């Protein structure tokens, strides 16, 4: 899953 | 604190060389120096102490997800015993990263988001707050790990409650907090239908606001919400 | 040393765990711990050490070059002032880089060169010394860089007059070595041709040799090969 | 230039 910061 | 002879000045200057050269651990160890010469973050220097320290949990959390399997497959059936040192090697790793995550919650409690007043300030740091809880729970497994859970979710909240009366929809630190705790949400809380209502909803708002925003604003907005239209994809 | 209560067969186990995690810091002080153990080395471990240190190091010239990029920008005419930051920052990461640098000299000395009598063991460790050095020779500016450049020579100089004697043309040992050497001659001793003489004359008597190998010898030493063509192409 | 290891 993405998520930020990176 | 080995920074507290290093004008303050001088430590965001070599936090910035040290992105450059790809240098994280030491980013963080300036990063860390600045905050605790007792003032408030600009901008710019609460995104170069979030950048250095993911940077730095960033590498522990790939290492202890590499360990952590190479462990699990150890403990099934017709495995061969090999000893403890998987497991002490994880254990080495994971507390390193529980070092880290302690770290940056410390900054925050002392005393960041006490003295952050704007919503920009404190919606980021609460996030902040979040993210290293989150990562605390991805390894937690005792009589805490509750706790912990709530912990991330009690400061997601508290950001979510400040972002959604001050901040405009599309507004990025909005936008990233909620791509966070909608990952929280799937892969911690055990609840993948908040995650997905929560994705959905903060894209379709953000969408309805984009036509007030600049070129460079929309591109900033629209980078975020494709991650969130990347994890719905994912999800459903 | 912080691994000596560790046995030599789990320093070796976890720097094994640690390559697959890519912590190679960890990596390179479980080998440290490992060849204090006074013990030789097999051929497996004796990789683990040189690929542990190399991606440390490798991180460490990396940072260097941007930084003394930057340094030498900021030293032009009609750049702006900006204090002693680079210049600290770069020289903070040289002898960080130094002490890796005289870390894995001083294993060699203290001492697995000495107790290396076999060519394969006595040609790896030589140009093992050999690369070290020359990575002292990229940030030598002093009264000793002549030094260091002659101990970077003689190191790769005895393990070729080894290698030519007792290893085929094929081996990879002896072909990474004449790959590191030439790199030597033509970015340390500014000596382009004997760099491109030593490549081609390496390249072509491996070529000769081929025939002789199976088919995985025959893929080990032919990626090495292509390395050589691929720096004579960038050299002619 | 190409060195090894990597
Ligand atoms: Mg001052
Ligand atoms: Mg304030
Ligand atoms: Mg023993
Ligand atoms: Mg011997």
């Amino acid at each position: 899953s993405h998520t930020l910061p990176c | 604190g080995a920074m507290g002879s290093m004008e303050r000045a001088s430590l965001i200057q070599k936090a910035k060389l040290a992105e450059q050269a790809e240098r994280y651990e030491d980013m963080a160890a300036f990063m860390k120096g600045a905050v605790e010469k007792g003032e408030e973050l600009s901008c710019e220097e609460r995104n170069l102490l979030s950048v250095a320290y993911k940077n730095v949990v960033g590498g522990q959390r790939a290492a202890w997800r590499v360990l952590s399997s190479i462990e699990q497959k150890s403990n099934e059936e017709g495995s061969e015993e090999k000893g403890p040192e998987v497991r002490e090697y994880r254990e080495k790793v994971e507390t390193e990263l529980q070092g880290v995550c302690d770290t940056v919650l410390g900054l925050l409690d002392s005393h960041l988001i006490k003295e952050a007043g704007d919503a920009e300030s404190r919606v980021f740091y609460l996030k902040m707050k979040g993210d290293y809880y989150r990562y605390l729970a991805e390894v937690a497994t005792g009589d805490d790990k509750k706790r912990i859970i709530d912990s991330a979710r009690s400061a997601y909240q508290e950001a979510m409650d400040i972002s959604k009366k001050e901040m405009p929809p599309t507004n990025p630190i909005r936008l990233g907090l909620a791509l966070l705790f909608s990952v929280f949400h799937y892969e911690i809380a055990n609840s993948p239908e908040e995650a997905i209502s929560l994705a959905k909803t903060t894209f379709d708002e953000a969408m309805a606001d984009l036509h007030t925003l600049s070129e460079d604003s929309y591109k900033d907005s629209t980078l975020i919400m494709q991650l969130l239209r990347d994890n719905l994809t994912l999800w459903t």
